[PDB]
Protein backbone atom coordinates (compact mmCIF):
# COMPACT_ATOMS: atom_id res chain seq x y z
CA UNK A 1 0.00 0.00 0.00
CA UNK A 2 1.29 3.12 -0.66
CA UNK A 3 0.78 4.37 2.86
CA UNK A 4 3.35 1.43 3.74
CA UNK A 5 5.94 2.35 0.67
CA UNK A 6 5.38 6.16 1.03
CA UNK A 7 5.54 8.60 3.96
CA UNK A 8 4.15 11.73 4.08
CA UNK A 9 7.01 13.59 3.09
CA UNK A 10 7.46 11.59 0.06
CA UNK A 11 3.87 11.95 -0.96
CA UNK A 12 4.29 16.07 -1.00
CA UNK A 13 7.72 15.59 -2.39
CA UNK A 14 5.87 13.44 -5.33
CA UNK A 15 3.25 16.40 -5.85
CA UNK A 16 5.55 18.87 -6.62
CA UNK A 17 6.83 16.79 -9.21
CA UNK A 18 3.48 16.13 -10.19
CA UNK A 19 2.95 19.62 -10.72
CA UNK A 20 6.34 20.17 -12.26
CA UNK A 21 5.33 18.23 -15.39
CA UNK A 22 1.58 19.60 -14.91
CA UNK A 23 2.22 23.40 -15.82
CA UNK A 24 -1.67 23.65 -16.71
CA UNK A 25 -2.78 22.33 -13.32
CA UNK A 26 -5.47 20.10 -15.23
CA UNK A 27 -4.38 17.04 -13.04
CA UNK A 28 -3.02 15.58 -15.60
CA UNK A 29 0.23 15.47 -17.98
CA UNK A 30 0.51 14.92 -21.94
CA UNK A 31 2.74 13.68 -24.03
CA UNK A 32 4.07 17.62 -24.62
CA UNK A 33 3.97 18.09 -21.05
CA UNK A 34 6.13 14.94 -20.56
CA UNK A 35 7.79 15.85 -23.58
CA UNK A 36 8.70 19.50 -22.39
CA UNK A 37 10.58 18.55 -18.99
CA UNK A 38 12.68 15.86 -20.82
CA UNK A 39 13.98 18.54 -23.39
CA UNK A 40 14.93 20.67 -20.46
CA UNK A 41 17.07 17.50 -18.95
CA UNK A 42 18.81 17.13 -22.61
CA UNK A 43 16.85 14.43 -23.91
CA UNK A 44 15.24 14.92 -27.00
CA UNK A 45 12.75 12.26 -27.83
CA UNK A 46 10.12 11.50 -30.62
CA UNK A 47 6.50 11.19 -30.06
CA UNK A 48 6.62 7.34 -30.83
CA UNK A 49 8.38 6.48 -27.81
CA UNK A 50 6.78 9.71 -26.08
CA UNK A 51 3.28 7.67 -25.92
CA UNK A 52 5.42 4.50 -24.75
CA UNK A 53 6.65 5.43 -21.78
CA UNK A 54 3.35 7.46 -20.77
CA UNK A 55 1.17 4.57 -22.07
CA UNK A 56 3.44 2.26 -19.79
CA UNK A 57 2.10 3.54 -16.95
CA UNK A 58 -1.15 4.99 -18.04
CA UNK A 59 -3.30 2.26 -16.11
CA UNK A 60 -7.37 3.55 -17.38
CA UNK A 61 -5.78 4.22 -20.93
CA UNK A 62 -7.30 7.75 -21.42
CA UNK A 63 -3.71 8.72 -22.77
CA UNK A 64 -3.02 10.94 -19.84
CA UNK A 65 -1.11 10.56 -16.46
CA UNK A 66 -2.78 11.66 -13.76
CA UNK A 67 -2.01 12.07 -10.17
CA UNK A 68 -3.00 8.77 -8.91
CA UNK A 69 -1.07 6.89 -11.97
CA UNK A 70 1.99 8.84 -10.77
CA UNK A 71 1.71 8.02 -6.92
CA UNK A 72 1.17 4.30 -8.19
CA UNK A 73 4.66 4.28 -10.55
CA UNK A 74 6.51 5.58 -7.41
CA UNK A 75 5.05 3.35 -5.56
CA UNK A 76 6.38 0.55 -7.26
CA UNK A 77 9.53 2.14 -7.45
CA UNK A 78 10.29 2.19 -3.92
CA UNK A 79 9.33 -1.40 -3.34
CA UNK A 80 11.67 -3.20 -6.37
CA UNK A 81 14.57 -1.51 -5.07
CA UNK A 82 14.56 -4.03 -2.26
CA UNK A 83 14.38 -8.02 -3.49
CA UNK A 84 16.21 -9.85 -1.19
CA UNK A 85 18.69 -7.58 0.72
CA UNK A 86 15.78 -8.39 3.96
CA UNK A 87 18.48 -10.75 5.59
CA UNK A 88 21.21 -7.97 5.34
CA UNK A 89 19.08 -5.80 7.98
CA UNK A 90 18.09 -9.10 9.88
CA UNK A 91 22.27 -9.63 10.11
CA UNK A 92 22.48 -6.34 11.68
CA UNK A 93 19.79 -6.49 14.09
CA UNK A 94 22.08 -9.53 15.50
CA UNK A 95 25.34 -7.44 14.54
CA UNK A 96 25.55 -4.30 16.54
CA UNK A 97 28.97 -3.40 16.63
CA UNK A 98 29.25 -3.19 12.82
CA UNK A 99 31.80 -6.04 11.81
CA UNK A 100 31.33 -9.06 9.93
CA UNK A 101 30.64 -11.52 12.65
CA UNK A 102 27.82 -12.18 14.91
CA UNK A 103 29.45 -12.47 18.74
CA UNK A 104 28.10 -14.29 21.31
CA UNK A 105 27.68 -11.24 23.35
CA UNK A 106 26.05 -9.38 20.54
CA UNK A 107 23.35 -12.52 20.34
CA UNK A 108 23.29 -11.80 24.12
CA UNK A 109 22.07 -7.95 23.66
CA UNK A 110 19.62 -8.84 20.42
CA UNK A 111 18.17 -11.95 23.01
CA UNK A 112 18.02 -9.62 25.87
CA UNK A 113 16.02 -6.96 23.98
CA UNK A 114 13.35 -9.90 22.93
CA UNK A 115 11.15 -11.45 25.20
CA UNK A 116 12.67 -14.81 25.66
CA UNK A 117 15.98 -15.00 27.56
CA UNK A 118 18.40 -17.20 27.73
CA UNK A 119 20.76 -18.52 31.41
CA UNK A 120 24.34 -17.45 29.44
CA UNK A 121 25.07 -21.03 28.79
CA UNK A 122 22.21 -21.99 25.88
CA UNK A 123 23.69 -18.73 24.25
CA UNK A 124 26.63 -21.39 23.01
CA UNK A 125 24.90 -23.88 22.33
CA UNK A 126 23.06 -22.11 18.98
CA UNK A 127 26.40 -19.93 17.97
CA UNK A 128 27.92 -23.20 17.86
CA UNK A 129 25.71 -24.84 15.66
CA UNK A 130 25.25 -21.41 12.76
CA UNK A 131 29.18 -21.26 13.28
CA UNK A 132 30.85 -23.91 10.90
CA UNK A 133 34.17 -22.61 11.17
CA UNK A 134 34.34 -23.04 14.94
CA UNK A 135 36.06 -19.53 15.43
CA UNK A 136 33.21 -18.79 18.51
CA UNK A 137 31.14 -15.70 15.65
CA UNK A 138 28.81 -15.94 13.10
CA UNK A 139 29.61 -14.47 9.65
CA UNK A 140 27.48 -12.64 7.17
CA UNK A 141 28.09 -16.33 4.80
CA UNK A 142 27.12 -18.45 7.90
CA UNK A 143 23.99 -16.82 8.74
CA UNK A 144 22.20 -16.75 5.28
CA UNK A 145 23.37 -20.47 4.16
CA UNK A 146 21.33 -21.66 8.01
CA UNK A 147 19.87 -18.93 10.80
CA UNK A 148 19.92 -20.36 13.74
CA UNK A 149 21.61 -17.26 15.85
CA UNK B 1 -44.67 -10.56 17.84
CA UNK B 2 -43.74 -14.39 17.63
CA UNK B 3 -42.77 -14.52 14.39
CA UNK B 4 -40.06 -11.62 14.96
CA UNK B 5 -39.46 -14.26 17.92
CA UNK B 6 -39.08 -17.53 15.56
CA UNK B 7 -36.95 -15.17 13.43
CA UNK B 8 -34.31 -13.76 15.54
CA UNK B 9 -33.94 -17.09 17.16
CA UNK B 10 -33.14 -18.86 13.62
CA UNK B 11 -30.47 -16.24 13.11
CA UNK B 12 -29.12 -17.45 16.14
CA UNK B 13 -25.21 -18.68 15.46
CA UNK B 14 -23.48 -21.48 16.84
CA UNK B 15 -19.88 -22.87 16.73
CA UNK B 16 -18.54 -22.77 13.03
CA UNK B 17 -15.47 -24.52 12.61
CA UNK B 18 -14.82 -23.39 8.99
CA UNK B 19 -15.42 -19.79 11.17
CA UNK B 20 -12.81 -21.12 13.42
CA UNK B 21 -9.98 -22.33 11.20
CA UNK B 22 -10.15 -18.82 9.14
CA UNK B 23 -9.68 -17.37 12.67
CA UNK B 24 -6.66 -19.63 13.46
CA UNK B 25 -4.87 -19.05 10.39
CA UNK B 26 -5.45 -15.26 10.79
CA UNK B 27 -3.97 -14.57 14.22
CA UNK B 28 -1.19 -16.35 12.91
CA UNK B 29 0.01 -13.91 10.84
CA UNK B 30 0.89 -11.07 12.66
CA UNK B 31 -0.91 -8.50 10.76
CA UNK B 32 -0.26 -4.67 11.54
CA UNK B 33 -1.59 -1.16 10.73
CA UNK B 34 0.66 1.38 8.22
CA UNK B 35 0.57 4.33 10.54
CA UNK B 36 2.29 3.11 13.66
CA UNK B 37 2.06 -0.83 14.38
CA UNK B 38 -0.71 -2.69 16.04
CA UNK B 39 -0.11 -5.55 17.96
CA UNK B 40 -2.79 -8.44 16.66
CA UNK B 41 -5.27 -5.88 16.21
CA UNK B 42 -8.17 -7.76 18.60
CA UNK B 43 -11.25 -7.01 15.83
CA UNK B 44 -14.55 -8.71 16.38
CA UNK B 45 -14.81 -12.29 17.28
CA UNK B 46 -16.26 -14.40 14.07
CA UNK B 47 -17.08 -17.26 16.25
CA UNK B 48 -20.48 -16.88 18.28
CA1 LIG C 1 -1.78 19.24 -18.20
CA1 LIG D 1 -4.90 8.22 -16.80
CA1 LIG E 1 29.91 -8.08 15.51
CA1 LIG F 1 32.76 -18.14 11.82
Amino acid sequence: HMADQLTEEQIAEFKEAFSLFDKDGDGTITTKELGTVMRSLGQNPTEAELQDMINEVDADGNGTIDFPEFLTMMARKMKDTDSEEEIREAFRVFDKDGNGYISAAELRHVMTNLGEKLTDEEVDEMIREADIDGDGQVNYEEFVQMMTA
Amino acid sequence: FFQSIQALMQTCSVLDLNAFERQNKAEGLGMVNEDGTVINRQNGEKVM
